[PDB]
């Protein structure tokens, strides 16, 4: 059990981690780019929503 | 307004609702029970006896049907689940009662049984759920006490100062020592029950054996009492 | 002649808001599928009908008993008043029976979507009470033209309406409540669960609501039954027994304000709904 | 799935006869059913419709009082009772199955049919092209008196391909959806009033008569249809 | 040696923590504070879906954004037409203790599972008019807590025993098994490309799995108690977890850390369902306190509340076009929001 956990941790540790600032920029870009296609952010006028 | 195909779809939905209403009639008339206990505890014998008297390799739950006085009961015991219980126990917070079958003739794993019953009683989702505990293997307990090979005072030192309650009622009539021991075990369970009961749910003790054929009647009476207290709460009577 | 209008002014001002709140509590109770909800709804409805029919009676009294509002449009007000007077007791009986069946036999009641059968029984009560009050909807000395009254009684061939109303509008529902709550207490006896602190509370509740109902609907039917039974000196008896009978209705109207208190303020959930209002 | 119907024979005028439709291989009770007839030398004509659970029964204006339709769910059979059989009733009565929910395909299956012989308003009229039209492409077209587009967004236009042999089989429902089993060559088009059915590659099995149908409102008018040879 | 292996594991965990700390230079909130807040969000109930007998544990939106499958403890799957509130199907189950359900991306099948340890798959589009069980998948030792369709033939299930499994539907045998957890596995979420998926377990750890390789690529240990719900950001590079410690958490696969925690002092109940919006700006989380909350994923402030349920919210799901949000609770009512 210990050997398998050690091998799994070794395999997981051998990955490349980017700066968290790049991730922050990526989430900002995704959220801001798709602003219009989000009826929860911007309430669509009551002529296109099927639940009006 | 809406097209004829929409009329037919609405009629289909109404037929589905009619089926759901019949299913509701079947569902409301049945009381669900959750069976619990350890491996040594004879819950398997109890469920086998109930199945015989009244009414798949890695399956995770076993379902049992029995009916007393034209009242339907489903009793469920889990087969393949792990030792962890804190997650799948949340599915059983609307059952009528929890049947906790316990071995009282062990004297060694009995503290573990008290810990398990304490965990069940104090569970945040198992509140307002009355627990029916079956103090199983009474004849083994009487035989073991009369033999005298093993004592209880060593496992529970509080037995030394313990005395038989004035309400003890041994119906057949036997040695008072076995009665004192069995009522001591029952009183430990009832102390755990009454420590934090708060009046939301009750605990129904029973000295029974897996061979007994009156277990279904005991479950029916306890469930009737539970439903009566629930109805008194619901109908704004208390 | 100040008393019955004064009490009426109080019954309106307090019951009508409280009866609207009880109406909302009963509807939010029945929104979850409570059988008692429809009976409570209908009892509150009858209370609102009494409350809305009272304002004509206030002026009627204040007119020293001669109607001033209507030439002949008083049959409607007498009809609503008396029909509500009977329907309230009928639905009190229904609530008591529902509680009795819920407590005595918890494993066999309700049996199939109780809202449907309960609404059927409620509509049947409404229809039967209206059709029994239908045959119910002069002046003698000076400014005495009471609406629909018979001093003295029309005759033994027609005075039996009061006897029929006394037996089949008070005695039967009240006896049903008697038996039902007595059975409820008798069924509560074996409960291993509830201590004395709950049995005695249920004893106050189930032997205190019928007492209020009797206190509110006893004098009126007592006077009516006495009058009709004797009529089956009549002049002097009518002279003496008039001014107390006409003030017994002031006590009868107190039931439409007492019922919300004993059926909404008693239940904690209805108090929570009131705090939501 | 299959639909077998029988009870067709020569009937004297003024008599009464009962057509039965025995169904097997599908959930009968969840399917509403229709009767669709065609005269020996004419196109299809809708007769009657009974809904699932018998809660909705319709008849055509020409058969309003003469015929009655009833179903036997325990027996898994459908009956059509005929009264006052005139001479204009000699037709090929078909037994049609249809279900209605979001995304369902009504009229998807047809029975074999029965042959009946008798001895001697403001509805959407659907008009077809001339009834005379391998490896090529054909563009059978149709026109509607009233717009078939609904405020929902579904235009209830149906396409039926009847071989010179067996009964019609559904090709396209709601002018754009290919039925189950139909090859991808078939496609439907339109704009609300005029609609066109296109086959991108004719084969030997594509020969037959193309019938259209509307389902916006009862009665279910069909139209003459077009023939491909 | 066992002691040497344990020492090496501890040293490697310390090295991983040090690398994670080094890779973190500025917190997500500190960088995102310079963006205008979304403000208050006004969402209201448009439809209410009555018909379920008992408490509802599961719910999954259709890919057409109009059909909806719901699973309740009474033992039924109901397919609702969300626009008209009609019932399309009523699927009775062999096991009443069903507590997961999925709707196939094609729309031809629905899956469900629960305490029966079996993942049953139903064929919605048959030649007959009824819905019938396609196949029943056996092999899990614990209860099945979540199931998700990759396609019409591949499904991924998580179970009570510490193991996730990838299944072939044509052949009932498990194509691949995923082991490595140490507690009950509760939730699961497939990637937009359906190549990776995460599992949240009772070990307070979330693992990013490889569907084809069959090995755990990454592990995330930030919570203080068991994880109840998990779902990907629509970007596909991040996911959010809701736990019993009353806090939501946003992890990032590429950073392999924790970005934000969505917690409030007043909330003490644990989250039971998590789902994002299409832009990922709204993180909608169900809670045990009878009400669902709406969080801003970029500022970690509670923008709105969906409070209309008479008991705790168990399931939550946002439609593919983002036009609505469905919410199911233990009061046996589904509510469509907008």
């Amino acid at each position: 059990q210990a050997r398998k956990l050690v091998e799994q941790l070794k395999m997981e540790a051998n990955i490349d981690r980017i700066k968290v600032s790049k991730a922050a920029a990526d989430l900002m870009a995704y959220c801001e780019a798709h602003a219009k296609e989000d009826p929860l952010l911007t309430p669509v006028p009551a002529s296109e929503n099927p639940f009006r | 307004t809406l097209s004829a195909e929409d009329k037919a779809a609405v009629e289909r939905s109404k037929m589905i609702e009619k089926q759901l209403q019949k299913d509701k009639q079947v569902y409301r008339a049945t009381h669900r029970l959750l069976l619990l206990g350890a491996d040594n505890s004879g819950k398997s014998t109890i469920v086998k006896q109930m199945r015989i008297y009244h009414v798949v390799k890695t399956s995770g739950i076993f379902e049992t049907k029995f009916q007393v006085d034209k009242v339907n009961f489903h009793m469920f015991d889990v087969g393949a689940q792990r030792d962890e219980r804190r997650k799948w126990i949340q599915c059983f917070n609307d059952v009528t009662a929890i049947i906790f079958v316990v071995d009282s003739s062990d004297y060694n794993r009995l503290q573990e049984a008290l810990n398990d019953f304490k965990s069940i009683w104090n569970n945040r989702w198992l509140r307002t759920i009355s627990v029916i505990l079956f103090l199983n293997k009474q004849d083994l307990l009487a035989e073991k006490v009369l033999a005298g090979k093993s004592k209880i005072e060593d496992y529970f030192p509080e037995f030394a100062r313990y005395t038989t309650p004035e309400d003890a009622t041994p119906e057949p009539g036997e040695d008072p020592r076995v009665t004192r021991a069995k009522y001591f075990i029952r009183d430990e369970f009832l102390r755990i029950s009454t420590a934090s009961g708060d009046g939301r749910h009750y605990c129904y003790p029973h000295f029974t054996c897996s061979v007994d054929t009156e277990n279904a009647r005991r479950i029916f009476n306890d469930c009737r009492d539970i439903i009566q207290r629930m109805h008194l709460r619901q109908y704004e009577l208390l | 002649s100040v008393l019955p209008p004064s009490l009426y002014a109080l019954v309106f001002t307090l019951g009508l808001p409280a009866n609207l709140l009880a109406l909302w509590a009963a509807w939010l109770q029945v929104r979850k599928g409570r059988e008692l909800g429809v009976y409570l709804l209908n009892l509150s409805l009858s209370d609102l009908l009494l409350i809305c029919a009272l304002p004509p009676w206030t002026d009627y009294y204040l007119r020293r008993d001669v109607w001033g509002y209507g030439p002949g449009a008083c049959r409607l007000f007498g009809f609503v008043f008396y029909t509500n007077l009977y329907v309230g007791a009928a639905f009190l009986s229904c609530v008591s029976a529902d509680r009795y069946l819920a407590v005595a036999h918890p494993l066999r009641f309700p049996g199939a979507r109780p809202i449907r059968s309960a609404a059927a029984v409620s509509a049947l009560i409404w229809m039967l009470e209206l059709a029994a009050n239908a045959p119910p909807l002069h002046r003698d000395r000076y400014n005495h033209t009471f609406c629909y009254e018979s001093y003295p009684l029309s005759g033994r061939g027609a005075a039996l309406a009061n006897v029929g109303r006394v037996l089949a509008g008070f005695l039967l529902p009240w006896g049903v409540m008697m038996l039902c709550y007595a059975g409820l207490l008798r069924a509560l006896r074996g409960s291993a669960s509830c201590e004395q602190r709950e049995r005695r509370r249920v004893r106050r509740l189930a032997l205190g609501l019928p007492c209020v109902a009797l206190l509110c609907y006893g004098p009126y039917h007592a006077l009516l039954l006495l009058r009709s039974l004797v009529f089956l000196g009549g002049c002097a008896l009518e002279e003496r027994l008039f001014p107390a009978y006409h003030a017994s209705l002031a006590l009868a109207t107190l039931n439409c304000l007492a019922d919300p208190a004993l059926y909404c303020l008693a239940c904690p959930g209805a108090r929570g709904e009131v705090a939501k209002v | 799935v299959q639909l077998v119907e029988s009870g067709g024979g020569l009937v004297q005028p003024g008599g009464s006869r009962k057509l039965s439709c025995s169904a097997s291989g599908f959930a009968f009770s969840s399917f509403g059913m229709h009767w669709v007839r065609q005269a020996p030398e004419k196109g299809l004509e809708w007769v009657a419709y009974i809904s699932s659970g018998s809660g909705t029964i319709y008849y055509a204006d020409t058969v309003k009082g003469r015929f009655t339709i009833s179903r036997d769910d325990p027996k898994n059979t459908l009956f059509l009772q005929m009264t006052s059989l005139r001479s204009e009733d000699t037709a090929m009565y078909y037994c049609v199955r249809s279900i209605y929910y979001y995304g369902s395909s009504p009229f998807d299956f047809w029975g074999q049919g029965t042959t009946l012989t008798v001895s001697a308003s403001a509805d959407i009229v659907m008009t077809q092209a001339t009834s005379s039209v391998p490896g090529e492409s054909v563009s059978i077209s149709c026109r509607s008196s009233k717009s078939l587009l609904h405020s929902n967004g579904n235009t209830y236009l149906y396409w039926f391909l009847q071989r010179p042999g067996q009964s019609p089989q559904l090709l396209i429902y709601r002018m754009s959806n290919l039925a189950s089993g139909v090859p991808d060559r078939f496609s439907g088009s339109g704009s609300g009033t005029a609609f066109t059915l296109t086959i991108s590659r004719l084969e030997a099995e594509d020969v037959g008569v193309y019938y259209c149908m509307q389902h916006l409102e009862y009665p279910l008018t069909f139209g003459a249809g077009t023939k491909l040879e | 040696e066992l002691d040497q292996l344990r020492q090496e594991a501890e040293q490697l965990k310390n090295q991983i923590r040090d690398a994670r700390k080094a890779c973190a230079d500025a917190t997500l909130s500190q960088i995102t504070n310079n963006i205008d807040p979304v403000g208050r969000i006004q969402m209201r109930t448009r439809r209410t879906l009555r018909g379920h007998l008992a408490k509802i544990y599961a719910m999954h939106w259709g890919t057409d954004s109009r059909l909806l499958v719901s699973a309740s403890q009474d033992g039924k799957l109901i397919i609702w037409d969300s626009y008209t509130t009609n019932k399309v199907h009523a699927i009775p189950l062999r096991s009443s203790w069903v507590m997961t359900c999925a709707y196939a991306p094609s729309g031809n099948y629905v899956a469900c599972g629960g305490l029966d340890n079996i993942c049953s798959i139903y064929n919605l589009k048959t030649r007959e008019g009824n819905v019938r069980v396609s196949r029943e998948l056996a092999g899990h030792t614990g209860y099945l807590s979540c199931c998700r369709f990759l396609d019409d033939n591949q499904i991924v299930t998580s179970s009570g025993d510490t193991t996730c499994a990838l299944w072939d539907i044509e052949t009932g045998q498990q194509t691949t098994t995923f082991t490595g957890h140490t507690g009950d596995v509760m939730s699961l979420s497939l990637a937009p490309d359906t190549r990776l998926f995460v599992s949240g377990a009772c070990d307070a750890s979330a693992k990013l799995w490889d569907v084809r390789e069959g090995m755990c690529r990454q592990t995330f240990t930030g919570h203080e108690s068991d994880i109840n719900a998990i779902c990907f950001f629509p970007n596909g590079n991040a996911f959010a977890t809701g736990s019993d410690d009353a806090t939501c958490r946003l992890f990032d696969l590429r950073a392999d850390q924790e970005l934000m925690t969505y917690s409030h002092d007043n909330i003490i109940c644990g989250i039971t369902s998590v789902s994002f919006s299409k832009s990922g700006r709204l993180l909608l989380a169900g809670y045990d306190d009878f009400n669902c909350n709406v969080w801003d994923a970029l500022k970690a402030d509670r923008a709105g509340v969906l409070a209309g349920h008479d008991n705790r919210v168990s399931c939550l799901g946002v439609t593919d076009d983002g036009m609505a949000v469905a919410t199911g609770s233990w009061d046996s009512f589904l509510k469509i929001w907008n």
